[PDB]
């Protein structure tokens, strides 16, 4: 039996572009994504499926996660609970894996089982060069008027923390109005001053302000936290795969996909 | 089986031991066991007090999970080395079963992993080197340390042995790891008097330990190179025996305490620098 890989848009971790005419596409993976059609997926996280790949001696099929979500747990309407995103694949069965930015929470551990990180970060903040702000305690983020306007990416992880603690409620309220569907989508509209601050992963925002010289992050991490790879609370290749990110973290290899795609 | 014996060891700021009756304030009971002589297997535990960022990781985990423990201080070895084949440390008090669990600045890599089960990883931590003076090298994969001869004279520079940090150099690095034996250092306050006095141009030994003594280091002339840098990056994780029941909850736990604030707190409550 081969494993069914999903995974997400989200460079420098996952590049999606379409195929050449001849559906054929650096080394790259045919994906599918939405109904369905041939793509191509390459980045960090698949160097990382295809070093996993020939280190366990594994077959695959990588596709996008159909609702472009990382995943949170939402009420179903009553009294049902359900996982979106990757998150929900995973669990339903669609998915065997989850590789990608997938950042390590207790309300996703619950469910699922997460390999040791392969990847240390944490959250901060994205601006446009001209605005300038503390960082995440400044008296426009605790304090919000539509006047300055921030978010972050709607069934996230980021979007789970600050829905967490009640006394992170009145900026949560503030974000929800202004979420966005995708990491792309809300750097896009950082650009356009259509967005103040996106408030997101750091290993992502500190490449784009790397190379869309228009964007600075400020400052500053406000948050340690990490990516890991999802497989569900059987599983087989769970310690396994455990064991090969800690010997590409040892041997160099993880520190050779930074100095790649970061 | 609610009561668990659980084993550590002292490296500041995440296990710190002070003498004794009863432990007073925020310390909790740590006891070691001290030989009558170094020809007898003869000893006796002495009670001692245990505090730090890891001790307080132990408490709540405690509240939280719901057990209780006798914490002692391990004797034969440090961290854990494999040794022909047989683990000392904290790691083969847990291989041996005479801990249910290791609790401390215990690095989690692939070999210790082999044999134990290892939480979430809740410090981050890797390899760094530490300098004194300025310095232009990258990292431990500077030319100056893989290939010292080159340089006349050569650098001088070593770890503190039989811990994760020296296991990778030896793993990765065959001749940096025979140049180096020779500046060994038998603890992390003997490498920062080589280091000030300069008998000892660089020294690599783990991040988050390095990391911490620059932060409280006065003067504030000791650094670590490259803004920081972490080659290997890793983390400390309690260590608990292979196929543990115990290893859900106390990840669940720990993750819990990141939602909470809790570890924000321990941080800065013990890891707050000067520098
Ligand atoms: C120096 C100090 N480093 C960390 C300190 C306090 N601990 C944290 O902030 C923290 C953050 N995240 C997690 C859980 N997920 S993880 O992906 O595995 C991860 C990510 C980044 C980390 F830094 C880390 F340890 C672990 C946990 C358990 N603890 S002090
Ligand atoms: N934290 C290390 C000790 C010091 C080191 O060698 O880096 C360990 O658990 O082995």
């Amino acid at each position: 039996t081969r494993l069914k890989i999903v995974t997400i848009h989200q460079e420098p971790f996952v590049y999606v572009k379409p195929t050449m005419s001849d559906g054929t596409c650096v080394k790259k993976v045919i994906c599918t994504g939405p109904h369905t059609v041939p793509q191509c997926c390459y980045g960090f996280c698949i160097d990382l499926l295809i070093k996993l790949a020939r280190t366990m001696n594994f077959t695959y099929e990588v596709h996008l996660v159909a609702d472009g979500k990382f995943g949170t747990q939402e009420r179903v309407n009553s009294n049902k609970k359900e996982w979106n995103g990757m998150m929900g694949e995973l669990l339903s069965g669609q998915a065997d894996m989850i590789v990608a930015p997938l950042t390590i929470n207790n309300e996703r551990a619950q469910y699922i089982e997460f390999s040791k990180p392969f990847k240390y970060q944490g959250l901060t903040i994205l601006v446009k060069k001209g605005t300038r702000i503390t960082g995440i305690n400044d008296p426009r983020l605790r304090n919000p008027s539509d006047k300055f306007i921030y978010a972050t990416v709607k069934q996230s992880s980021v979007d789970i923390y600050f829905r967490r603690q009640v006394e992170l409620s009145t900026m949560y309220r503030h974000m929800e109005k202004h979420n966005y569907e995708s990491a792309a989508e809300a750097i896009q509209a950082v650009r356009d001053n259509k967005l103040h601050a996106f408030i997101w992963d750091s290993a992502v925002l500190e490449f784009e302000a790397s190379q869309k010289c228009d964007l600075v992050t400020t400052g500053e991490l406000f948050f340690r936290s990490g990516f890991g790879i999802g497989m569900r609370k059987d599983s087989p290749w769970k310690q396994n795969v455990s064991l090969s990110i800690l010997k590409s973290h040892e041997n160099g290899f993880m520190e050779d996909l930074d100095k790649t795609w970061v | 089986d609610n009561h668990l014996s659980i084993v550590t060891l002292e490296e500041a700021p995440f296990v710190i031991v002070e003498d004794i009756e009863t432990c007073v304030r925020n310390t909790v009971p740590c006891r070691k066991f001290v030989k009558i002589n170094n020809s007898t297997n003869e000893g006796m535990n002495v009670k001692k007090c245990c505090k730090g960022f890891c001790i307080d990781i132990l408490k709540k985990l405690s509240r939280t999970v719901k057990f209780t423990y006798d914490l002692y201080l391990v004797t034969n070895g440090k961290h854990g080395k494999k040794v022909n084949n047989v683990w000392n440390g904290m790691i083969g008090e847990v291989v041996y079963q005479r801990a249910v669990m290791a609790v401390g600045s215990l690095t989690i890599n692939e070999e210790r992993s082999e044999v134990v089960d290892f939480s979430v990883p809740f410090v981050e931590t890797g390899i760094s080197v530490m300098v004194s003076r300025g310095t232009q090298v990258t990292g431990l994969s500077d030319k100056k340390f893989q290939r010292p001869h080159d340089y006349s004279p050569p650098f001088r520079f070593g770890t503190v042995p039989n811990g994760s940090t020296e296991r990778n150099i030896r793993n990765n690095y065959p001749y940096m790891h025979q140049y180096m034996t020779r500046f060994n250092q038998r603890g992390v306050e003997d490498a920062l008097v080589s280091l000030k006095t300069g008998k000892l141009d660089a020294f690599i030994y783990d991040a988050a330990v390095l990391n911490y003594k620059a932060g409280r280091d006065e003067g504030c002339k000791l650094v670590t190179i490259g803004s920081g840098y972490i080659f290997a990056t890793t983390g400390y994780g309690i260590a608990l025996q292979k196929g543990s029941p115990w290893k859900r909850q106390i990840d669940l736990a720990l993750l819990q305490f990141v939602g909470d604030g809790e570890m924000e707190e321990l941080e800065t409550l013990w890891l707050t620098g000067i520098c």
